[PDB]
RNA sequence: AAGG
RNA sequence: AAGGUAAGUAU
RNA sequence: ACGAUACAGAGAAGAUUAGCAUGGCCCCUGCGCAAGGAUGACA
RNA sequence: AGCUUUGCGCAGUGGCAGUAUCGUAGCCAAUGAGGUCUAUCCGAGGCGCGAUUAUUGCUAAUU
């Protein structure tokens, strides 16, 4: 956390945008949600899908190959 | 009402099912439709209020879209705000000399700069008002009761 | 007064905040406490105001200072004078002014 | 009944507190005392700058002399 | 000292965000309960 | 700015 | 006789 | 040596305000690490 | 070949509580911390001190 804060303050990293959900949509951007409801909904869902995609990519990237699963099992 | 109906159907291809009140538009099309409707609302508010839609802030736009009414303060309310608040950046640029008395009852001539009791009463007899009153006096000349 | 009741404050701050009920009580009955018949003595004219204090009633003086802030007395006099000016301007011909 | 204290301005030159509005500030600044204090402050700033310059040149001279003496001592110790 | 009836919570432009909760809300409008239609005839008469 |  | 001084900045 | 004048005068109150993320706790889900449990399958 | 248990990470979603969360080149502690109930029985941290908007950051306003 300290490293991320130092990166943000130093300018190497952009500041973190607020996390927004469906229940959090109005509380974060009520002024923007009134003028453009569908656009704000699309932006919020895009952020949520980006978070989910990052989670899946992290999980899958670090996944034992099917042959590698056997290699661990064939060795133990 | 009339323009909004035309906006709700950009093309004759767009149709409404008998059991749906609103047109069946895709998720992306609704963004453009909402933008167009917001532009309608802002433009008509500007037309009715003689203001430009560019200078309206996000909070003002939200208030316009909602039912919140930004009513212009009355002439009485404008005067109340002036009295209720201290003079804005009061500048004592004008000095007035009046004949007064001191705390010991001695007649004295004092020069004062505080901007109180300095309002000017523009009367109907003051020549400054009557000068512009006599301007364009030929309007009364065309219509006569001979 | 309600908001400050539940805030972290020092003893002096809370002691100062317990006087508002007394100030309200004093100004409610001010035309009675602030009398020359009640407090026999000299009069002191409140600054920026036409109010005479017949005694040091700081509980009343503090709340009278707020009411006549921003030169309210002068503004009232000026507004009344201006309104009478418009009244007499509207009746120039009828009153032969 | 909420008490709002009027803003107050502190004149550093005269070391006094005045009301923070255009009339009072301009009246104070236009006064003789404020002008005298400003002139005195400018004179003191100039005097302090000149004194600091004299002190730093004296310190540079003293350090140069001490460095020369130390270099001579180190040289004669090396030759020993 | 106050004269007007005590003010109750009102749906304003500030608490508008609080409206979007998971609880059930209803919007009751009686503007169009008694409704009439008038037409302006070219003769200057208007009908109801 | 004026007074002892 | 008091418990009744506003704190000032200018001239 | 006050006071008179001209100016200011609210002459007694961090009155602050929302959003998000961290942190605590408790599950749930996915992935990795290290161990292990129980069971099924004909020539 | 699947299934599944425990512990440790890494994330995601969700819920709860801000009279509490940490820090320990301070001290004591399974060679027993701490014991109102069950005591020839219970078995783990306790104490002192320090930090604080009863964890801490940014962001947006007013300033």
């Amino acid at each position: 956390q300290k490293e991320l804060q130092e990166k943000v303050r130093l300018g190497l990293m952009p500041p973190p945008e607020p996390k927004v959900r469906i229940s959090n949509l109005m509380r974060v951007l009520g002024t923007e949600a009134v003028q453009d409801p569908t656009k704000v909904e699309a932006h919020v869902r895009a952020q949520m899908a980006k978070r989910q995609k990052a989670h899946e990519e992290a999980n899958a990237a670090r996944k034992l190959t099917a042959e590698q699963r056997k290699v661990k099992k064939i060795k133990k | 009402n009339d323009r909004a109906k035309v906006i709700l159907k950009p093309d004759k291809t767009t149709i409404t099912e008998p059991h749906h009140i609103w047109p069946t538009l895709t998720d992306e099309e609704w963004i453009k439709v909402e933008v167009q409707l917001k532009d309608l609302i802002l433009a008509d508010y500007g037309k009715k209020n003689n203001v430009n839609v560019a200078s309206l802030t996000q909070s003002e736009i939200r208030d316009i879209i909602l039912g919140m009414e930004i009513s212009a303060p009355s002439q009485q309310r404008q005067q109340i705000a002036e009295i209720e608040k201290q003079t804005k950046e009061q500048s004592q640029l004008t000095a007035t000399q009046t004949r007064t008395v001191n705390k010991h009852g001695d007649e004295i001539i004092t020069s004062t700069t505080s901007n109180y009791e300095t309002q000017t009463f523009s009367s109907k007899t003051e020549w400054r008002v009557r000068a512009i009153s006599a301007a364009n006096l030929h309007l009364r000349t065309n219509h006569i009761y001979v | 007064e309600e908001s400050m009741k539940w805030k972290k404050l020092t003893n002096a701050q809370r002691s100062g905040l317990n006087q508002i009920p007394n100030r309200r009580f004093t100004l409610w009955w001010s035309p009675t406490i602030n009398r020359a018949n009640v407090y026999v003595g000299f009069q002191v004219q409140l600054d920026l105001t036409g109010i005479f204090m017949h005694g040091k009633i700081p509980t009343l003086k503090i709340s009278l200072i707020q009411i006549f802030r921003a030169h309210l007395w002068q503004k009232i006099h000026e507004s009344i004078v201006m309104d009478l000016c418009q009244v007499f301007d509207q009746e120039l011909d009828a009153l032969e002014i | 009944d909420y008490w709002k204290s009027q803003p107050k301005k502190f004149c550093d030159y005269c070391k006094c507190w005045i009301a923070d509005n255009r009339p009072s500030v301009e009246f104070h600044e236009r006064g003789k005392n404020h002008k005298e204090n400003v002139a005195k402050r400018i004179s003191e700033i100039k005097q302090k700058s000149l004194d600091k310059a004299k002190e730093e040149e004296k310190a540079s001279k003293e350090f140069a002399a001490m460095e020369a003496a130390a270099l001579k001592a180190y040289q004669e110790d090396l030759k020993r | 000292l106050y004269s007007s009836e005590p003010t109750e919570p009102y749906l304003s432009s500030q608490n508008y965000g609080e409206l979007f909760s998971n609880q059930i809300i209803w919007f009751v409008d009686d503007t169009n309960v008694y409704r009439v239609t008038i037409h302006k005839t070219f003769e200057g008469n208007l009908t109801t």
